């Protein structure tokens, strides 16, 4: 027999958002592989947060970021309101197949 | 309305509630109908009754990229009653009653706050003027008011009295020269910079955003289109502009361009056209991402549908607003206060504000009563 | 001549501005490279995409607008507003070629782009642009130190400068690179002291400074040792852009050059060939040293069969799309 064994991951807040205009977060995965932290081929969803506010939810924010489960999380100063962004960070589900 | 007679049209008006809108974070439609574009980071007194402060609809236009004419609309905020009243939308679709939040519907003063879909928010006042709010692809703003208020008015949408040439009257007694340095006299803040002139297209930029935007925008203008059916009424031409310069100066190509098209839609319907099924191949993602157990409608021309309004009716579903697309539940379906969609046979009648459960019999007070269908009757 | 209308793109993500500015820029997206950004109308406006070929940095696709003209270089193709050409492409104002070891776009009174195809990327540009421009070239007004990286006063960092440069695609979201973490290697051997600091370069040092190409030359050394010559190189077309005579710095292993059997590399020959179709182009040439393939002197190059180069008198005539050898002769009815 073989059955599906998935989990999540932990807090990844590889970066930390420069001010100005080009500023901002980039989270991306291929930056996980570059530095280091592991990165499953095969995933099923992700979440994205604010490190520093890890209460309120992205959309509560109301600010522009891109957080999709191929890619990752962007936040760009020049979109937002002041021309800023928070701290964010995201974590991955990661799934195996085990023997019965 | 015009009779054929006398070898001439005879033409009277039917009162026509007046239109201000604000598109693509940038574009300005006013009462007078005097299209302007507006690149402003600042506050900005969108409508006012300058005889009084009766009302004042303001809108914040925020800087959103690199570029100083790249522009989102972010709140808009209802000063009412001389400021005691704030009713502040923003761009997510909180709303802030008083700087508080509070979730939709909302029915207290005369002022009743609901959303016909997931799209749009309607701000529905007493006073006179309704707000109509879009919020996807992004933020729009729509201002109805009713025809009494001709000629009275003040701010960026203008004085609302018929005439394309008084819409810049400023404080000062004077027309004003171009759009920018007439905003620049309305902004909230003193400490506001003031708008620029902007002359450079961005669609001259890249040729693949040049391409991209002409092969989209162009499905206006197209004879053979949906959209022809608003052509013998409404010039596309500044529509047309619109979506180009959006799709072009938008980072987020497709949010802007449907927007371009949603504005120019909904445009035509408040004239009384129903285009419909215009998305062909373009703008579905709008389409799929609704909110589970609801879907998408094109001409959504009334309330929501819900259990608690059909158990015991509701303040919010007697507003007249321009039928506007978005998500809805079906129909057939109801949404319970939980949210999630059912047919009427899952949810229940509500007496007192008690759930009382669909197909059952109670008593209370000496009498019998039923739950059939979501319906509540009672007997004896 | 060319003082200070070059900038280049080289090597890892090297980015060489107008007025001398040099840094690293590790995106993977397109910018605009240089643009007429401070004009009524625009006149050119050049952008370049970074990729990777397995690891190594190179251009994948170059746009450059102007005048009504787009001209897409990308895929060892190039697409003249759409449509496909064959090098060389020559029209008013404007010729294409794949000149060299390289592919050139000359748009008379405005630019010179080279582009060898893999890294490097050339942009020379009128002086009637100066102070016009804005992009990774810079702002070609003269001060390198003190305008390119000030935007709202704020003094800003070279993955600021190339990010605030960006450019997506209509329905392309790019990240922005990381800042990559501190650097090793150095120069161990003092191969990049060794040459740079040469005789090869020696009037170089009198015109461009090397300290940004040395630690240039150590940072591809960091990387693969068969790539840290595109350093050396873009130092050789900067020495020769300035008007100073590079001489030949390369050896049989420092990134060597083959030529066919009569044909020489040099550094610094002479950019017109004389050609025994012109056997005297080199007359009164202005155009200052370029790196490539050459004759020795004496024997010109035969562009009529493609023999190599040959000697004065031995080399082919034409008459009519009629190639005539040497010996031959042909009457006609009056002479
Ligand atoms: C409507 O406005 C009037 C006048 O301000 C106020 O007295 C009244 O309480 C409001 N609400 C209703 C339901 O009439
Ligand atoms: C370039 O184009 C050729 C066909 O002309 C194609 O085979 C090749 O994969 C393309 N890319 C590269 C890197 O050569
Ligand atoms: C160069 O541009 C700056 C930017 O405003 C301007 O202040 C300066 O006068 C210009 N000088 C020349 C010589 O073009
Ligand atoms: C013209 O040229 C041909 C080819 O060399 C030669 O055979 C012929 O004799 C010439 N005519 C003369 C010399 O009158
Ligand atoms: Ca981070
Ligand atoms: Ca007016
Ligand atoms: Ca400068």
């Amino acid at each position: 027999c073989v059955r599906e064994v998935c989990r999540w991951s932990s807090w990844y807040n590889g970066h930390r958002p420069e001010p100005g205009l080009g500023g901002g977060d980039f989270e991306t995965f291929e930056n996980l592989r570059q530095r280091g932290y592991q990165v499953c081929p095969v995933l099923a969803d992700i979440e994205c947060r604010a490190a520093q506010l890890p209460d309120m939810p992205l959309e509560e924010l109301g600010q522009q970021v891109d957080c999709d489960r191929m890619r990752g999380l962007m936040c760009a100063n020049s979109q937002q309101s002041p021309p800023l962004c928070h701290d964010y960070e995201l974590r991955v589900l990661c799934c195996e197949y085990v023997p019965c | 309305s015009c009779t054929c007679s006398g070898g001439l049209w005879q033409c009277q008006d039917l009162p026509c509630p007046g239109t201000c809108s604000v598109q693509g974070g940038a574009h300005i439609s006013t009462y007078d109908e005097k299209l302007y574009d507006l690149h402003g980071d600042c506050s900005y007194v969108l409508s006012k009754k300058c005889a009084d402060s009766s009302f004042t609809v303001l809108a914040e236009l925020r800087k959103c990229g690199l570029t100083d004419n790249e522009n989102c609309l972010k709140a808009v905020t209802l000063s009412l009653d001389g400021g005691d009243t704030a009713i502040r939308v923003q761009a997510d679709g909180g709303v802030f009653l008083n700087s508080i939040y509070t979730q939709l519907p909302l029915s207290a003063a005369n002022i009743t706050l609901f959303t016909p879909s997931s799209f749009f928010i309607v701000v529905q006042t007493g006073l006179g003027l309704q707000l109509l709010v879009q919020l996807v692809p992004l933020m729009q703003v729509f201002v109805r008011l009713d025809p009494a208020h001709q000629g009275q008015m003040c701010g960026l949408c203008g004085n609302f009295n018929q005439n394309q040439a008084d819409d810049f009257t400023a404080l000062s007694g004077v027309v004003e020269a171009t759009g920018a340095a007439f905003a620049n006299t309305w902004k909230a803040q003193a400490a506001c910079a003031n708008a620029r002139n902007s002359f450079e297209d961005p669609c001259s930029l890249s040729v693949e955003n040049e391409n991209y935007a002409r092969h989209w925008c162009s499905r206006l203008t197209d004879p053979n289109s949906a959209f022809s059916r608003c052509h013998s009424i409404i010039n596309p031409k500044p529509f047309h502009s619109n979506c180009m310069f959006d799709t072009c100066n938008c980072e987020r190509s497709e949010d802007c361009l449907c927007a371009a098209l949603s504005s120019y839609v909904h445009a035509c319907a408040a004239k009384g056209v129903q285009l419909s099924d215009w998305r062909d191949g373009v703008c579905t993602k709008y389409m799929q991402n609704c909110p589970k157990s609801q879907r998408y409608a094109y001409v959504v021309d009334a309330c929501q549908p819900t259990c608690r309004g059909l158990s015991e009716a509701d303040v919010t579903c007697s507003v007249s607003f321009v039928p506007v697309d978005g998500c809805t539940c079906p129909a057939g379906t109801f949404l319970n206060d939980a949210g999630a969609c059912v047919p009427a046979q899952e949810c229940p009648c509500y007496a007192h504000g008690t759930v009382l459960a669909p197909g059952e019999v109670v008593h209370d007070e000496g009498a019998v009563c039923s739950c059939t269908g979501g319906k509540l009757s009672c007997l004896g | 001549a060319h003082n200070g209308r070059v900038c280049s793109t080289w090597g890892d993500f090297h980015y060489k501005t107008f007025d001398g500015d040099v840094f690293r820029f590790p995106g993977l997206c397109n910018y605009v490279f240089s643009e007429h950004c401070r004009a009524a109308y625009e006149d050119f406006n050049v952008q370049l995409r970074r990729g990777l070929v397995g690891s190594r940095p190179v251009v994948t696709r170059v746009v450059i607008k102007a005048q009504g003209l787009v001209l897409e270089a990308s895929n060892g193709s190039v697409l003249i507003n759409g449509q496909r050409e064959e090098l060389p492409y020559s029209r008013t104002g404007l010729l294409v070629e794949q000149s060299g070891d390289y592919i050139k776009v000359s748009i008379r009174l405005v630019l010179t782009f080279l582009w060898n195809g893999e890294d490097s990327a050339l942009l020379e540009l009128d002086p009637k642009y100066a102070n016009q421009t804005c992009g990774l070239c810079g702002d070609f007004n003269g001060l390198p130190a003190f305008n390119e990286f000030y935007a709202h006063n704020a003094r800003l960092t070279p993955l600021q400068f190339g990010n605030l440069q960006k450019l997506d695609g209509p329905t392309e979201q790019c990240p922005d690179p990381l800042p990559l973490p501190a650097g090793n290697c150095t120069d161990e051997e003092g191969i990049c002291h060794r040459t740079l600091l040469g005789p090869a370069f020696a009037e170089c040092h009198a015109l461009v400074d090397s300290t940004a190409y040395l630690a240039a030359c150590a940072q591809d050394l960091c990387r693969c040792p068969t790539c840290p010559c595109a350093t050396f190189v873009e130092y050789s077309r900067q020495c020769a852009h300035a008007g100073g005579q590079p001489r030949n710095w390369r050896c049989p292993e420092l990134c060597p050059r083959t030529c066919p059997l009569n044909m020489q590399h040099q550094e610094c020959g002479s950019p017109c060939t004389d050609t025994c179709s012109n056997p005297q182009r080199a007359q009164l040439c202005e155009d200052h040293c370029v790196d490539g393939c050459f004759c020795p002197p004496g024997t010109v190059l035969d562009d009529i069969t493609h023999s190599g180069c040959l000697p004065l008198g031995q080399c082919p005539c034409t008459h009519g799309g009629r190639t005539y050898s040497p010996g031959t002769s042909f009457n006609t009815t009056c002479s």
